[PDB]
């Protein structure tokens, strides 16, 4: 019924360790360049 | 006591040039300098000597908005190599 069965599974694995690689890096990625706007202050200065 | 204490501390002979251009002969400069300026205080003392430390350059960004200015300026620039450096050329 499901000749593919130990082929899905050993991609499975595949997909999982790639995932753990990629998942991380790719949120650093989206934290480095937020870190602009994370960590940016803002003041109001009106006139007075 | 601000202004004191700050010329105390910097106008010293050591850190001061007399510098003079045009018809003048560099012998009657030097004569009057040591006329004028040999009072001149070539000692703040041994626990001072103001010394620069580097100074840290950051990539970063100021803006501030004020949309009731009818032009904007922007200045932008990296961190340059110092006086002293051939690369200025």
């Amino acid at each position: 019924a499901e000749p593919e069965h130990d082929h899905r599974k050993r991609m499975g694995l595949k997909m999982l360790l790639m995932m753990g690689l990629l998942l991380p890096l790719v949120y650093a990625m989206k934290r480095h360049k937020w870190s602009v706007l994370k960590s940016r202050k803002l003041a109001y200065r009106p006139p007075k | 006591a601000d202004l004191t204490e700050y010329l105390s501390r910097h106008y010293k002979a050591p850190r001061m040039v007399l510098a003079a251009a045009g018809g003048l002969e560099h012998r009657q400069l030097l004569d009057l300098a040591q006329k004028h300026f040999s009072g001149l205080s070539g000692t703040y003392d041994e626990d001072a000597v103001p010394t620069l430390s580097p100074c840290r350059f950051t990539g970063s960004q100021i803006c501030h908005r004020e949309d009731g200015l009818p032009l904007a300026h922007v200045a932008i620039a990296v961190e340059g190599p110092g006086w002293a450096h051939p690369d200025n050329v």
